[PDB]
Order: structure tokens, then C-alpha cells, then sequence
């Protein structure tokens, strides 16, 4: 009948359970969090052990007072209702609040180290996905979208495969934009990137031509294959492709609706030389809008 | 106590000096601590910027599907369950490398180095001497080749020269630089394998599928599932691969020893189902593909098989076939000219007999 | 320059005089090989986009011409012989994430061009890099396989065609029996063809 | 005064239920507000990415001897 503190094998048993951790899961940032709990939970353990054993002798304490003032001493309160009064039990206080403030910091600091190597909703959606998006394609996709009243509950998600532009970041921390754009960065011939998307189950999905290139056929062959890519995915999903060139506009001809920039500019300038402001015409009657202006 | 912010207040100050030094005190601790704190947070900005048994990945430029490649071909042996890969990349990490490396099944086996080959202390910093392997990996994705094949030829020099005892697979590009890195263990060419793939193609139809199928390891266990009968056997015949075993030590073709080898592998290929494709004898270095019928096993030979499992895992086959219990092959046997190419446009073409012109 | 019937031509796959002009009425293979300079594009799967365009364009004037092609990524050879209109085509597509699903690094295998012999990647030699670290014969036997390196008193890979007249074989192992018993030859595996109206 | 971990202890629950009580808030704060916290630092890092007769100056690139 002697002690024996056996209230310190907490530190091997989080020992062992971190060593488990390392191999099996059970989750990146969940999994030291955890050590951190647990950490904490030691401490306290044997903190509050610690105290009532050594105040034994003296100011004969319960284990729960002790816990009590184990967890408020813990959170810097220091209620002072109940204090160790005794040698041992302040030095052991002592040397508990230096152990704590050595390991702790070192818990928070690979915290925020995971943290930063970390930092690098709802039905009837619909996917866009570009190559580059800027802030006019955006915005006009936007006022388009969401002009008209049966699409209010509609979110877009945006395929990129490029990191997102400061305007583009600008417009979407607006609270109007917050929750209705989901901007991911992949690419549609990933299928990772699709799932992460969710086509199988979006109401459309938008390739958009890149005008901004300079080798205008690259940029056809690559919404080819996105087109070619999101049929092989999601089948059962709506296209709506966006061609530059003629010669390609073939090789998409299974989508539900494509649209040829080339054919459609060239068209409305013939028609401009031959019947006045049919650009104007076209532009006023396939663009939503009340008539209130 | 009174540091940790805690204040018991069992024991405090009741005088005038001892409250004035506690509060002056209070003030000099608040006042010259942010101080080492901010130098401290300095300094870890400005820092920002194992086990046994371990190979080394020395690449150009890494890349998502590479790294999946590697890891997936690697770890399929149950052997190499215990190694973990050391990467030697002279870029910084890609943000899909980085998502996939920090995955909890990768985050411990997969070890990512800054640097490059030809500094030495990047090469300490992999423990090349101890290494169990090094993986020089040529760049597909650069445009000049050459210059490519250059820095996989001094990649490899520098391995060398630095860990001697350490095999090398080294993969080039161009087959002219090939016999620069011929010293290395194992060299794959990357144009000459191919176009002799896409060649045997326009003579043997899908012998690229062939090929890749027997390179790649595999249970069988794909398209099991299907209700259609031509998936479920190709998905199970395409876990087939090429295996080695000595002929004295193997069960499938022990029985046939001083028979020819056309006849042992008919047997075994009508008893257990594999293909006695090749073997290699003890005195000769070189693997006879089909050597014929007038080759006589013997109890030293090497032979190459293909079959769904190893030998050694096919305990199971073999426990059963004891839970078991047209000729017949006997088992002892302008006109173009054929020659060489005069003039072979590398070192290390290898020399065949082809029809030529006679001029 | 000493091999017999080897011309060339200059020219392209994506302009159809060239092609025409080389014969592709007459071609039996039509063997594409991708660009070096193609694989500069950032996202690293639009790699192979202008080759899988090419060829499928190519695909579609001549239908029935045998088109050969070799791919950077395994995952692009889903592009080969592209038929957005077909239901089995992209039940394979099911198939593959099925697959995928169990950990399957042959995830690709059941696709049409590359079960076909359409396609391949170089891949493919990485994986058999990887596999000489445990089977230091692997190499040795593929080249051999290929005619890389001639050792003497090996064999070459050869193929024959099973005919009308030859189906009294009824089975791969009688057949197995009388290559051995006449010309002592090895068959490794069978080209299967089947009928499969789009 | 027990929020900003001041703890005077003049006034300070003596019972078993009061002292759990106060165990348990205290754990339930320090487990909720850094939740909060983490958010509003989130928020601050995306976040971060006068008077009349004033002059305007329009230029495509601003160097140290121009201004
Ligand atoms: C203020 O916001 C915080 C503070 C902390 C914290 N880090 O270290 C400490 C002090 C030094 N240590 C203690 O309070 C202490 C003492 C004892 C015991 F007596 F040995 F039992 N056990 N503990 C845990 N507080 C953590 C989280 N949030
Ligand atoms: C809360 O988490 C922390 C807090 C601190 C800290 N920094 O400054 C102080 C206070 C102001 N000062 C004191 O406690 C104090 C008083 C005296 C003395 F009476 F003069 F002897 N000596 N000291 C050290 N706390 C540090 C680390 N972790
Ligand atoms: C030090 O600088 C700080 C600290 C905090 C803070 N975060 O958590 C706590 C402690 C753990 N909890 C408490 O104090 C506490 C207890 C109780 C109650 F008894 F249940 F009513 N209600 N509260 C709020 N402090 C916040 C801001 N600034
Ligand atoms: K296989
Ligand atoms: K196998």
C-alpha cells in the first residue's frame, strides 16, 4: 500500500496512440487535433491527480474539487476558492504550469504549420467550365443566369484550371455572389475534378471558348475534348458548347446546343452590309431584359 | 502563477513597495516579451524559406500522374510495403503533388527534397549510399530532348560517382545518347521501345496492349464483375505476367527435366496453364525466347513463364490439383538481298538481318 | 536508304492532300505520332488534344482505315475513336470508374481502342522501369519480344491467322498441340474479334 | 470576470453542480470561440487579396523616378 503514479501512464498511452495514428487513420488536419486533445486531457489528468494525492495530507480535497481547480487554473482564471496551502503541492503546481507552457506551444505551433501547408449546399446547379475567366465573361454570365426568376435557386460551379483572378475574387466575396458561385480549380479531363463538380447529377454544363488566345485551333481542340470529356463522364448532362472556328464545329455536333463565333460574326456583318443594324437587332432581342430602360 | 496570468490571490502583496514593484514588473514582462515574441515569429518566417530500406525517385519536373504512376507499380509488391520514396526534384512542389502527399496513405512513405543530383549534399540529404535503388526519370514534357537526355546522362554520372553501390534505372529518350548510360543496371529507351511497339502493331495486331498488360501487376480481378463474358476474360486474362523460377525448384516443370523445351511447355501449359515462354541457362547470361525443340531442359535453367500468379503463390492451384486426387508433341526432337544494314545510325543499334536492296 | 520501299513525303496528318497524296486509300496503318513541341500546354491532359483531334478527324472521312496512335497520358486514350452516340461506349465508361473504384491501376484496359491495339502509352515503359526493380528479366524479355536485342537462338513474336479451314482445332489447346508437334512454336495469347454494330 | 480569465474569486460557486457548471462553460468556450476565431482570420486573409482638390494620376506602369 505505497503510491505509485500510475496517473502518468496517460503520456504513454497518447504515446502509443499517436504511434497508431501515424500508420492507420482510425483526416489530416482531424488527426493532430486529436494529439492536441489528448495532450490537453493528459495534463489535466495528471494535473488533477497530482493535486489531490499531495493535498492529501493537507486541505484533504476530493477528486472533483481538485479537477475543478485543475481545469480553472488551466484557463489562467485562479478563483483562489481553493489554493494549495502546502510545499509540495505549490511546487507541483509550479512545475505543472511550466510543463504545460513548454509542450503546449509546440502542439500550437505544428497546428499552424499544418494549417498553412492546408492553406496550398444545394440541388439544380449548374457547371461552367473556361479555361481563363475573367471578371466580363463572369459577370455576364451572371446577369444572363440569374436574370431569369426560375433559375434564382441555381448555383454555378466554375471549372478552372487556372488559379482564380482578383477581380474574380472581388466580385465573388460579394454576399450577392458568396453562395452562388463555387469556384473550383481542375480541369473537366479529370474526372476527380468532374465528381468534385458534381456533373453527373448538373442541370448543364457550359464549355466556354477561350477568345483571349492566340491559337485559336488549340483553344477549339481543348473545348473538344472538355465537350468529349463531360459526355464520357455525366452522359445524361445537357452541352452547351462554345466553338471558334467552323472545322471544328463538327466534332461537337452531339451537343444539345452549340454556338460558332466565326459563323455568327461573319453572318451579322454580311447582314449589317446588307440589311442596316442587324447586329443591333440580334443583340437587343437575345438579351433578357424588361424594356424599362 | 502570477506569470501565467493565473493570480491565486492566496498569497499577494499588502504594502505599498511590493505593489508598486509587482505592477512595474507586470509592465516590464508586457513590454520587453513581445519583443523576443516578434523576434521569434521573425525568425520562423524566415526559416519557412526515417526507416531503412528506402528509394529515391531523382526527377526533372514532378507531376501528378507520374508520381501515381510510380507509387501504384511500387507499391503492388508486398515486398515493398516497408520502403518509402525519396524524391529529388530541383522545382518546388506542385499543388496536386502537395494534395496528394499530404493523403495520410502517402504523407509518411512519400519524401519530397528540393534539390538536385549534381550537388552532393542533396545527395547526402537522400542518403544515396544506402539506398536501395535510385530512379532516373527522363523529362517527356520538355521540349528539346536532347538537352533532356543530357541532364538524365550527368544525373546518372553524379549517382555513380557518389554511391557506386547503388543500382541505377536510368530512362532516356533518344536512342544516340543511350550508350552513355550503359553502365547503369536497368535502361529503358523510350523511342526504340516505341516505335518497335507501334512497328509490331502494323505486324502484330494490339501487341502494344500484349506488352502492356504483361508489364503491369495485376490480380486478374477486373471486369469479374461484368455480365458480359468477353470482359470478364480479358480482364482476367490480362492478370498475366511474365515470371522467373529455376527449373530444378519449380513444381510446373521439374517432371519434364531432359525433355525439349517445346514439349515441357506444351505439358505445363495443358496440366497447369502457363506459358513456358523462354528460359535461361546457367553458363550464358543472355534469356533464349523459345529456344526450340531441339533444346534439352536441364535442373540449372531459368525458365520464363506466364501465368496469372508466381509460383510460389500458386500454393493454392497446387493444393488443389492434389485435392484433384492432331500430332503428338514427342518429347526429343526486284529481288532483295539479306544482310545487315551497312550503315547503323547509332552506338548500341542492335545488328539484324533484314531485306535489302542490292544496291 | 538500303531498305526496300521506304519513302517519304513531307506533310502533315491534319491536312488531307498530304495524306491522299502518300496513299491512305491503299494504307493498311496509318501509325500517328505526336508532336514534341505539343506537350507545352499548362494543363497537362490537353497535351495530346491536337493529336486526338487529327486522328479523330481522320477517323471519321476514313472509317474503316486503321489508325495506330500513341498517347502521353493513359487517361486521354478514352479519346481515340470518339462515338458520343453510343451507349456501349460510355456503359465502358461505368465500367472504368468501377474498376477505378478497387484500386485498379488498369482502370484504361477495358477501353475499345486501346483493347483494340489502337493505342498505348508510354506509360507503360515507366511501369516497366518500376517493375525491373523486382523483375530484372522484364526488360530483357520485352525487348526481346520486340526485336530491340538479338540474341542468337531466340525467337521473334510472330502471329498467324486462324482460318475457316483450320476451326477443326476447336480448342487453343489443340491448337497449343499441333504448333508444338509441327513447327515447335509458342502461342502467347489470341486477337480476339467480335462483332459489335454501333 | 471569469470571460477575460480575470478570476477575482470574491464571489465563486461553492457547490458540486455550480462547479461543474462552470467547468463545463469554460471547456465549451474554449472549444467554440476558436472555431470563430479560425473563421475570422480566414475571412481576414481573403480579405487582404480624405479630403476635396485632389489630383489624379493615370499611368500603365509606376516607377520610382516618375513618381
Ligand atoms: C488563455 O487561453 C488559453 C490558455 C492555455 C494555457 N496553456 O498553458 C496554460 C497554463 C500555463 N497552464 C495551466 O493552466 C495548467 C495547470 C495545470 C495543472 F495545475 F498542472 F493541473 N494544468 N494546466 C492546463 N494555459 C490553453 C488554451 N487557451
Ligand atoms: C497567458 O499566456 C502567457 C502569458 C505570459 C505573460 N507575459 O507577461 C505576463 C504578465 C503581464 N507578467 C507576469 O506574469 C509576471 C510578473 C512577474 C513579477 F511579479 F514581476 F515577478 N513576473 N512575470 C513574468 N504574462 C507569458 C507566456 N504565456
Ligand atoms: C484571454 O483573452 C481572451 C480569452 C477569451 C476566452 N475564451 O474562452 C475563455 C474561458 C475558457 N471561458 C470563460 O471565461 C467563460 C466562462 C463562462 C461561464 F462561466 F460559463 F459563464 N463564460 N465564459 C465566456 N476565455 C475570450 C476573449 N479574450
Ligand atoms: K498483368
Ligand atoms: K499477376
Amino acid at each position: 500500500n505505497l503510491f505509485i503514479p500510475v496517473f502518468l501512464n496517460c503520456w504513454l498511452a497518447k504515446h502509443a496512440l499517436e504511434n497508431m495514428i501515424n500508420d492507420f487513420h482510425r483526416s489530416a488536419m482531424f488527426n493532430q487535433v486529436l494529439i492536441l486533445f489528448c495532450t490537453l486531457l493528459c495534463l489535466v489528468f495528471t494535473g488533477t491527480c497530482g493535486i489531490q494525492h499531495l493535498e492529501r495530507a493537507g486541505e484533504n480535497l476530493s477528486l472533483l474539487t481538485s479537477f475543478y481547480f485543475c481545469i480553472v487554473t488551466f484557463s489562467t482564471v485562479g478563483y483562489g476558492d481553493v489554493t494549495p496551502k502546502i510545499w509540495p503541492s505549490q511546487l507541483l503546481v509550479v512545475i505543472m504550469i511550466c510543463v504545460a507552457l513548454v509542450v503546449l506551444p509546440l502542439q500550437f505551433e505544428e497546428l499552424v504549420y499544418l494549417w498553412m501547408e492546408r492553406q496550398k449546399q444545394t440541388e439544380k446547379h449548374v457547371v461552367l467550365c473556361v479555361s481563363s475567366l475573367k471578371i466580363d465573361l463572369l459577370m455576364d454570365f451572371l446577369n444572363e443566369f440569374y436574370a431569369h426568376p426560375r433559375l434564382q435557386d441555381y448555383y454555378v460551379v466554375i471549372l478552372c484550371p487556372t488559379e482564380m483572378d482578383v477581380q474574380v475574387r472581388r466580385v465573388l466575396q460579394i454576399p450577392l455572389w458568396s453562395q452562388r458561385v463555387i469556384y473550383l480549380q481542375g480541369s473537366a479531363l479529370k474526372d476527380q475534378d468532374l465528381m468534385r463538380a458534381k456533373m453527373d447529377n448538373g442541370e448543364a454544363c457550359f464549355i466556354l471558348s477561350s477568345r483571349n488566345e492566340v491559337d485559336r485551333t488549340a483553344a477549339d481542340h481543348q473545348t473538344i475534348l472538355r465537350a468529349w470529356a463531360v459526355k464520357d463522364f455525366a452522359p445524361n448532362c445537357p452541352l452547351y458548347v462554345q466553338i471558334l472556328k467552323p472545322e471544328n464545329k463538327f466534332h461537337v455536333k452531339f451537343a444539345d446546343h452549340v454556338v460558332c463565333e466565326e459563323e455568327c460574326k461573319y453572318a451579322m456583318l454580311a447582314l449589317n452590309c446588307i440589311c442596316p443594324a442587324t447586329s443591333t437587332l440580334i443583340t437587343l432581342l437575345v438579351h433578357t431584359s424588361r424594356g424599362q430602360e | 502563477v502570477t506569470f501565467s496570468t493565473v493570480g491565486y490571490g492566496d498569497v499577494t502583496p499588502k504594502i505599498w513597495p511590493s505593489q508598486l514593484l509587482v505592477v512595474i514588473m507586470i509592465c516590464v514582462a508586457l513590454v520587453v516579451l513581445p519583443l523576443q515574441f516578434e523576434e521569434l515569429v521573425y525568425l520562423w518566417m524566415e526559416r519557412q524559406k526515417q526507416t531503412e530500406k528506402h528509394v529515391v525517385l531523382c526527377v526533372s519536373s514532378l507531376k501528378i500522374d507520374l508520381l501515381m504512376d510510380f507509387l501504384n507499380e511500387f507499391y503492388a509488391h508486398p515486398r515493398l510495403q516497408d520502403y518509402y520514396v525519396v524524391i529529388l526534384c530541383p522545382t518546388e512542389m506542385d499543388v496536386q503533388v502537395r494534395r496528394v502527399l499530404q493523403i495520410p496513405l502517402w504523407s509518411q512513405r512519400v519524401i519530397y527534397l528540393q534539390g538536385s543530383a549534381l550537388k552532393d549534399q542533396d545527395l547526402m540529404r537522400a542518403k544515396m549510399d544506402n539506398g536501395e535503388a535510385c530512379f532516373i526519370l527522363s523529362s517527356r514534357n520538355e521540349v528539346d530532348r536532347t538537352a533532356a537526355d543530357h541532364q538524365t546522362i550527368l544525373r546518372a554520372w553524379a549517382v555513380k560517382d557518389f554511391a557506386p553501390n547503388c543500382p541505377l534505372y536510368v530512362q532516356i529518350l533518344k536512342p544516340e545518347n543511350k550508350f552513355h548510360v550503359k553502365f547503369a543496371d536497368h535502361v529503358v529507351c523510350e523511342e526504340e521501345c516505341k516505335y518497335a511497339m507501334l512497328a509490331l502493331n502494323c505486324i502484330c495486331p494490339a501487341t502494344s496492349t500484349l506488352i502492356t498488360l504483361l508489364v503491369h501487376t495485376s490480380r486478374g480481378q477486373e471486369g469479374q464483375e461484368s455480365p458480359e463474358q468477353w470482359q470478364r476474360m480479358y480482364g482476367r486474362c490480362s492478370g498475366n505476367e511474365v515470371y522467373h523460377i529455376r527449373m530444378g525448384d519449380s513444381k510446373f516443370f521439374r517432371e519434364y527435366e531432359g525433355k525439349s523445351f517445346t514439349y515441357a511447355a506444351f505439358h505445363a501449359h495443358k496440366k497447369y496453364g502457363v506459358c513456358l515462354i523462354g528460359l535461361k541457362r546457367e553458363d550464358n547470361k543472355s534469356i533464349l525466347l523459345n529456344p526450340g525443340p531441339r533444346h534439352i531442359l536441364a535442373a540449372s535453367d531459368t525458365c520464363f513463364y506466364i501465368n496469372i500468379t508466381k509460383e510460389e503463390n500458386s500454393a493454392f492451384i497446387f493444393k488443389q490439383e492434389e485435392k484433384r486426387k492432331i500430332a503428338p508433341v514427342l518429347e526429343l526432337a526486284v529481288e532483295y538481298v539479306k544482310g545487315y544494314p551497312p550503315n547503323s545510325p547509332y552506338i548500341g543499334s542492335s545488328p539484324t538481318l533484314c531485306h535489302l536492296l542490292p544496291v | 536508304c538500303c531498305f526496300p520501299m521506304v519513302y517519304y513525303m513531307e506533310g502533315s496528318v491534319d491536312n488531307l492532300d498530304s495524306l491522299l497524296q502518300c496513299g491512305i486509300i491503299y494504307a493498311d496503318n496509318l501509325v500517328v505520332v505526336d508532336k514534341e513541341s505539343t506537350m507545352s500546354a499548362e494543363e497537362d491532359y490537353m497535351a495530346d488534344a491536337k493529336t486526338i483531334v487529327n486522328v479523330q478527324t481522320m477517323f471519321r472521312l476514313f472509317p474503316s482505315l486503321s489508325i495506330t496512335t500513341e498517347l502521353t497520358h493513359p487517361s486521354n486514350m478514352r479519346f481515340m475513336q470518339f462515338r458520343a452516340k453510343d451507349s456501349y461506349s460510355l456503359a465502358l465508361s461505368k465500367l472504368e470508374k468501377r474498376e477505378r473504384e478497387n484500386g485498379s491501376n488498369l482502370a484504361f484496359m477495358f477501353r475499345l481502342p486501346f483493347a483494340a491495339g489502337r493505342v498505348f502509352s508510354i506509360s507503360m515503359l515507366d511501369t516497366l522501369l518500376y517493375q525491373s526493380f523486382v523483375k530484372d528479366y522484364m526488360i530483357t524479355i520485352t525487348r526481346l519480344l520486340l526485336g530491340l536485342d538479338t540474341t542468337p537462338g531466340s525467337g521473334y513474336l510472330c502471329a498467324m491467322k486462324i482460318t475457316e479451314g483450320d476451326l477443326w482445332i476447336r480448342t487453343y489447346g489443340r491448337l497449343f498441340q499441333k504448333l508444338c508437334s509441327s513447327s515447335a512454336e509458342i502461342p502467347i495469347g489470341i486477337y480476339r474479334t467480335e462483332s459489335h454494330v454501333f
